[PDB]
């Protein structure tokens, strides 16, 4: 239950890279120095808000408090493991390998990014109309 | 909050600055663990009630926080940063 | 900070070092199905 | 071997019974923790 949450930070500083290189044009090396510093918050709270519901029940009782240590010791470990590796082996690697029917992809994403930028450009106006749905689902 | 602060702009364009350039890192990281709960949920024999009982719920929940966070945080980001 | 992007080395070390004391600590530690979760109890028998 | 009798060794036989494994993985981590201080992966050795 920690792959698909320890590979977070590692997804989210390499993403940043390529996509501060791509829509800019700096070299790898120079690229990375460039997004370390405007992500660092949040890859320094994801794995703060992530691990931090999880050290509350380290400490409840019974046969049930003994399950939660379980999870709780592993999932914790990994985040704080998961911040480290991210913020101190992931730029290395980054400032070293990545070189300065696929295609039929990029342009479908492209245009779901820019129907949903629309689709919330048209919901910016009516927050009352968005509030009653929302009070619906709880 | 950081491009509004450090960047002197807008509230609803940092808004929609914001939500268009980080879309691709949050459809990675949620589909890089839905995908990974799989094993788990269609699992069957040999000790799987624990297995599926694990998985399934975060399946679940994960699916529609990723779904409907980047249709409503906008939202209540907005709202809530204009009337405190 | 910003001082692991001129020496990968460093950072490679750290990776192996790390790999290294959970490798090495895998075939040490017991295997069970749960940990101790039940109450302990205590039995005091009779006769007559 | 006769016919029905057992081998059991106690005390120190016992104990001895029940070192480079140790050994090597210590002249692992010295030339790792020289590399990373040099950084040359031949200066280490």
């Amino acid at each position: 239950l920690a792959i698909g949450l320890l590979v977070d930070d590692a997804i989210v500083v390499v993403e940043n890279v390529e996509r501060v290189m791509a829509e800019e044009g700096l070299p790898p090396k120079e690229a990375t120095r460039k997004s370390m510093g405007q992500i660092q918050g949040a890859l320094v709270g994801i794995a703060m808000v992530l691990s931090a519901v999880f050290v509350p029940m380290a400490f409840f009782g019974g046969s049930t408090g003994a399950i939660y240590r379980q999870f709780s010791i592993t999932i914790v470990s990994a985040m704080a493991l998961s911040v480290l590796v991210a913020l101190i082996l992931t730029p290395a690697l980054c400032a070293t390998m990545l070189k300065p029917f696929f295609g039929w992809f990029n342009r479908m994403f492209e245009k779901s990014t820019h129907h949903y930028t629309d689709s919330v450009g048209g919901i910016l106006r009516s927050t009352g109309r968005y509030l009653v749905l929302y009070l619906i689902i709880v | 909050k950081d491009l509004m602060d450090k960047e002197g702009k807008g509230l609803i364009e940092a808004t929609l600055d914001a939500v268009r350039m980080r879309l691709r890192p949050i459809l990675m990281t949620s589909l890089a663990f839905i995908l990974g709960v799989m094993p788990l949920v269609i699992s069957t024999g040999a000790g799987s009630g624990a297995q599926n009982a694990v998985g399934t719920g975060v399946m679940g929940g994960m699916v529609t926080a990723t779904v409907l966070a980047i249709f409503f945080v906008p939202v209540f980001f907005v709202v809530v940063r204009r009337r405190f | 900070p910003n001082f692991f992007i001129d020496r990968p080395i460093f950072a490679w070390v750290i990776a192996i070092i790390i790999m290294l004391a959970g490798g090495l600590a895998i075939l040490k530690l017991p295997v069970a199905q749960y940990p101790t979760i039940a109450p302990p109890a205590v039995t005091i028998s009779a006769s007559y | 071997l006769p016919t029905g009798v057992g081998y059991d060794w106690t005390g120190m036989s016992y104990q001895e019974r029940l070192a480079p494994s140790l050994y090597a993985i210590s002249l692992i981590v010295v030339f790792l923790c020289l590399a990373a201080l040099y950084e040359s992966w031949s200066i280490p050795f």
